[PDB]
């Protein structure tokens, strides 16, 4: 059986929309087609099992109401659920402070299940090399 | 960083001609979906302009002759037929990682015959010389292609480092080159010489041409 | 639509700082990472990027301790700060939006920074006298800085002129030769005079070129 | 061999600086190889390595926040393994921070595993913002 | 095939922005298929896939405190794999952050991984507080 | 989220019966120790009151006659014996998942036995008729079970939707019901026709029994 | 004891707020996360979301996050949910309830009604039902606001054979009641009927004798 | 050179809580962790804790977690602790000492005494101890504090075979100790013997002639 | 928390010998390519100083007559030569975890040949007497090695918890030591008694000698 893993990169959008994306560039991981990055915004699994999954999120911002990332998940037939969470509050450094979350765990996934990553305010994420990606590795 | 090396440097062609150009990186940057290579086209005087982007995306209001293509480490750029807005410099550059980086760029040029350089040569004007240096010009007129060699030679001993070239762009009427060389002394060294020669090597040429002025 | 509108031309001394702006109109100034990419007179470079939302900004490594980058969200204004220059910071800068950090999709217009030790400073100008066709010109020497304009007969000749671009010598100066052919025929029949134009000296010669 | 893995949810308690834990909403418990023990340890039946996770989600307003992953292994006093430590917010309410713990530890037979905090009543139990778990290599 | 495996502890230093390490403790080092190399990076012999984390616990007053989790891979220049920030705490005399980092990567023979801070000085070496550490999948 | 289905709507039993009701989850509530689901007691007007809690634990100061029992999708309350202080409606919630959902209620109703409505009608009183207004109300009386239906006849034309049911609760001393049923017409709807009917269907008449007036 | 007391009955117009409180004592309050629940008219139970009163922290269900907004203050150990853009959907009683580990609820407030409604106060007219063996009459107590209404018959003399209905909401926004009563009819000749209807919001007294034809 | 130089000794009453300072010169002050040691009498060496001079970070041996507070004044080049709620088992040399990599403990102060007793300041009682072919005679000094206590004898010139016994601390709180000596029993009726008891934080110096 | 046990407690030795001490740790305190195990010297009344450092490093100016070696649980510092200003105590400690501890050390004592006490007994003075105390001082003097056994009798009846012992440090001239054994009274129980008597046991003397007086 092969290994199944990826990680990808975050990418900047100028769209309407709390759902991060990513990107398969830089030094990213995706080890086949049996996981892959669709619509630039969702890691889909093949295979049911066992899955370790992470995120982390850096974020600028000056500010109140926390920033919140969440990993989220949607099986096929069902509606889509939260199974991750982490806040942070906004720093007060000018013009912005940054800020870090990372979260992971381990879930049962189903065949064609989708995770994604949402965040209270997408444009105040941090791109720079490193910051801000996203990925899992089937146990 | 990554490494773009784009070829040719010069592309020569006329207008209804095809043009392909490339771009050569020097690691892959193409994935699963997408490859991030974009396109640029700069007049001189004038801001890079988007043409193509993801390796094969036309950019919005750009012409339907431009398309690009390729993946991993190398991609093109094609002008299907080329019209006389199109000469211009063209840029590839990749966003893959941080910095993204550019080509050193290839130059569309107006392909033309081959045409040999008048050749012309100033002694410097008494005037200058009263203000203590001598400036000699070598001035290469009208020649097609922009390869030329200019040798100053002075009572036949070749010189070296005290010199400057200048080129003009391709005329808009007849798409030639001019070329001035100047060759700069100090009023003594140019006063202890009497044979200041200027020697041109062009295709045009069928040997190279010395134009020369004796001191006087 | 979507335009970015630079502030104007920088001539200064080594160890100066400018500050240039980038006025951004047409569009959601906060939807759109700005970069900025320097071109010298001799290649594109990325010099870095901002988020004009919230400030953040990256660098390439190359010019961290140059550039300092901010914005005026409420002005839609992007800045960079160029500080310690020398010579090798001559460039035009651009100012350029960026969709997804990816592709470059407007310009502004760019400014150019000029830095050098020169003072200002008004060329001297001096005649390149003249088969049956002859050549002849004028030499524009030791100016700062750029630009300088040649005409020929106040503008009454301009078929077979050619202005070469100028070349910074090695003093700092600039110098830069025009030359017109004409018939060898009319060398007699015809006066040739260059009018030469600096207008940051504010000087203004013209010179009659003849055998 | 089979797979041996857990990943509980936070719960609430009336009660010592222990987080209580629960196998309800979307829960991982492989098998009876790792389990739940009186709502506060995951204990482990066979030796080897095993990476440890806990994610703390807090709200407090105004000393640091601590949270401790925590081993008791048979016939061994009990010890930290990872901890980390976060400075109170002074938004009002209270301010939401969130703490991640991870790494890769080799356990005896019969080892437990537990989270301990500076003040579980400030732990925030809303979906996804607090959990533990683990994984066998 | 073996198990491959890692967990290194923090170590202060007088000296650089890159972080020490040692094996004490409650370490883990499977065996010599990764080794601490020269206190300062996990460096592995078998190309493949690994997951790496790092977190790192600092205490400063009040520009971001930033830790990177870098790469030198043989024959290539280093790089930036992962990197987290926090501000700075205003507590006196200082106040506690963590950070957490980790992600999957492949891994070519040879290649090292280390952690850089923006001001080592202010690490938290307390039990448990930083850590580096990998896992082959 | 989680839907709650219990059965049955209402359950009927005297004092000195066993009542069991059951609670149906859409998806599991149970792990390996502990089954997310409790259980209550509400009477009109009054809070609920929390009666069994993890499935099966009692809630202190709950008599011993309540218990619970269940595993997975599938719960059940017994009252071992019921007291005249147990009839009241009963809830079952889980504690799965945010957010806590709970059953739609069970009934428990005090059984009798069948008896058949008393039936009355009533004119709108000329009061009213002046205001521009008639209400005709049917009443039945004193009838168990508590399910009946009363339809209004004007000229023999099944009405509908111009009326309005009120239904009381088991009554203290003899444990039957009471309704009412008004239809409400214009004065100009109410003139245009003579004959008024009720008519009401229940399991203790042997035929359907209808009352009414002539306007007049 | 564990105890909750609720904040008195809130008739409002919509578009309105409205602001319960939910005192609590007997137990430390900053050790219990409290509930809040809804029950509408006739209804079924439906949790509204959570405050920890430790440190404010709350959790909303998605159907009531733009409509709630839980605060505590613990000084006084009370807990308190606010209604914004009432509207008459939102008419049921609330209520607070204690929560041991955010699982079961163990201890409830006695329920807060709030009624949200366009209609304004307005007595009820009183019209008379008038009457084999066993006859029937009673009073119609027709459109009024807001609930409730009292009736007796007289005096509270006559109780047995009393049925006074629950009020029925008119798509009018206003309400009607009838009570009835049945009495031997070889009695309607001796006896006087009169039922004594009260509704307390607008004043209204009435003594309505209710007689054959 | 490397030095760490701490503050003066202290005598405490219990309850009483004191403040040590340790000053750091030669290296600089922020690139190494102090860490402070106690010792107690006739007894063998426990850390109490640790700073970081650059942001005063610390961890403690939970043995003293609610009896040390540490601090640092990093302008000052010094580093504090503080010792609270003192009882009689806190008397200690108590030493800062500069740590290399929170591993090895390479540079040490001389030490703080930290004395905490009920007694108060007290001059010795110095009395006699009086008479084969060696004698043995001495001065029993007794009911003194604080230490030290200093013995001479003929003001110097009997030196050999003087033996000063370190102080014993008696169940009353003060100290006591005998300086004894051997001479010559044929030198009993001729030599006179005196000791030279000297107490510097009392002001007392008592001479005793011991005869037989 | 790790226990260190240094033995032996006491090493005699005479300059110019070789002398080896260990330690001993609960649990291992060495992984891959350091041992977190360090030595230093410590003399009365003075820092602790360090000797060497990750079990066998020696630390920058200590002299070259110093080594360490070791690995696990077991560890040794040996001197190849002592010399006269190594006459001192030393400890190992730990780096492994937190909190660092220390062994109980190790004393390195002069060497000589055994030599027995002279024993002397000193009534309370009348001075002190008459302030309601009575001390009676037994004094062994100039013995070698530092083991013996000071008994008490009263009347022929063992005394205990009423006497305290002091002993000097090795004489810089015959590295002997000298002890006193003080045993305190009131006046009133001192007046109710008649024969005090020290009995000392130490291995230089063929039979325990016994020192007493009368009154
Ligand atoms: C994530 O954000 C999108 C809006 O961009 C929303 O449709 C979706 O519900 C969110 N999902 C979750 C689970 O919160
Ligand atoms: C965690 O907390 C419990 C008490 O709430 C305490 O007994 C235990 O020592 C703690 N454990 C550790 C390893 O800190
Ligand atoms: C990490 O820090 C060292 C110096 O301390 C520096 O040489 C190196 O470039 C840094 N590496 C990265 C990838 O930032």
């Amino acid at each position: 059986n092969p290994q199944i893993a990826a990680h990808v990169i975050s990418e900047a959008s100028s769209k309407t929309t709390s759902v991060l994306q990513w990107a398969e560039k830089g030094y990213y991981t995706m080890s086949n087609n049996l996981v892959t990055l669709e619509n630039g915004k969702q890691l889909t699994v093949k295979r049911q099992g066992l899955y370790y999954i992470y995120a982390q999120v850096t974020f600028c911002s000056n500010r109140q109401a926390p920033f919140i990332a969440s990993l989220c998940l949607k099986s096929p037939g069902r509606f889509e659920r939260i199974l991750l969470r982490a806040a942070n509050t906004h720093s007060s450094a000018k013009p912005c402070g940054q800020q870090s979350i990372h979260l992971g765990g381990v879930f049962e996934l189903q065949p064609g299940a989708s995770v994604f990553v949402n965040v209270t305010d997408p444009s105040q994420v941090s791109h720079g090399t490193g910051f801000t990606s996203f990925g899992l590795l089937k146990l | 960083d990554i490494v773009l090396t784009q070829s040719p440097a010069t592309l020569s062609v006329s207008p209804g001609e095809r043009a392909t150009i490339s771009c050569r990186a020097s690691q892959r940057v193409s994935s699963s979906t997408y490859s991030y290579m974009h396109w640029y086209q700069q007049k001189p005087g004038q801001p890079p302009k988007l043409l193509i982007k993801y390796a094969s995306n036309l950019e919005s209001g750009v012409p339907a002759r431009f398309s690009g293509s390729g993946s991993g480490t190398d991609f093109t750029l094609t002008i299907s037929s080329v019209e006389p807005e199109d000469f211009a410099t063209y840029y590839c550059q990749h966003s893959w990682e941080x910095p993204p980086t550019f080509g050193g760029g290839t130059k569309l040029e107006i392909k033309r015959t081959v045409a040999a350089p008048s050749v012309f040569i100033f002694p410097p004007s008494d005037e200058q010389l009263k203000s203590g240096t001598a400036s000699v010009v070598c001035l290469l007129n009208n020649f097609y292609p922009r390869e030329a060699k200019v040798q100053w030679k002075v009572d036949n001993a070749l010189q070296s480092g005290n010199s400057q070239e200048s080129v003009t762009e391709q005329d808009s009427k007849d798409s030639t080159y001019s070329l001035s060389s100047t060759l700069t002394l100090s009023k003594a060294d140019y006063e202890k010489h009497k044979v200041y020669a200027c020697e041109v090597t062009h295709q045009g040429l069928s040997s190279p041409v010395t134009k020369s002025f004796n001191r006087g | 639509q979507v335009q970015l509108v630079q502030s104007g031309a920088e001539v200064v001394k080594p160890g100066a700082s400018v500050k240039l702006s980038c006025k951004a109109s047409g569009y959601i100034f906060t939807s759109y990472y700005m970069y900025w990419v320097k071109q010298a007179p001799g290649g594109l470079e990325w010099i870095g990027e901002i988020n004009p939302s919230n400030g953040d900004t990256n660098f390439n490594e190359k010019f961290k301790s140059k550039a300092t980058l901010t914005v005026d969200k409420s002005a839609s204004t992007a800045y960079m700060e160029l500080s310690s220059l020398r010579s090798e910071d001559t460039a035009v800068y651009y100012c350029t939006r960026s969709d997804g950090r990816n592709d470059m999709d407007s310009w502004g217009q760019g400014t150019l920074v000029t830095v050098s030790s020169a003072s200002t400073k008004g060329p001297s100008v001096f005649p390149l006298a003249p088969g049956g066709t002859a050549a002849l010109g004028c030499l524009v020497k030791d100016y700062f800085p750029e630009p300088v304009t040649v005409s020929w007969n106040s503008g009454a000749l301009t078929s077979g002129v050619h202005t070469f671009p100028a070349v910074l010598q090695s003093s700092g100066l600039y110098s830069l030769s025009s030359v017109v052919t004409v018939p060898s025929s009319s060398l007699g029949t015809q006066t040739y005079i260059c009018n030469v134009n600096h207008k940051p000296s504010n000087t203004k010669v013209d010179k009659k070129v003849e055998p």
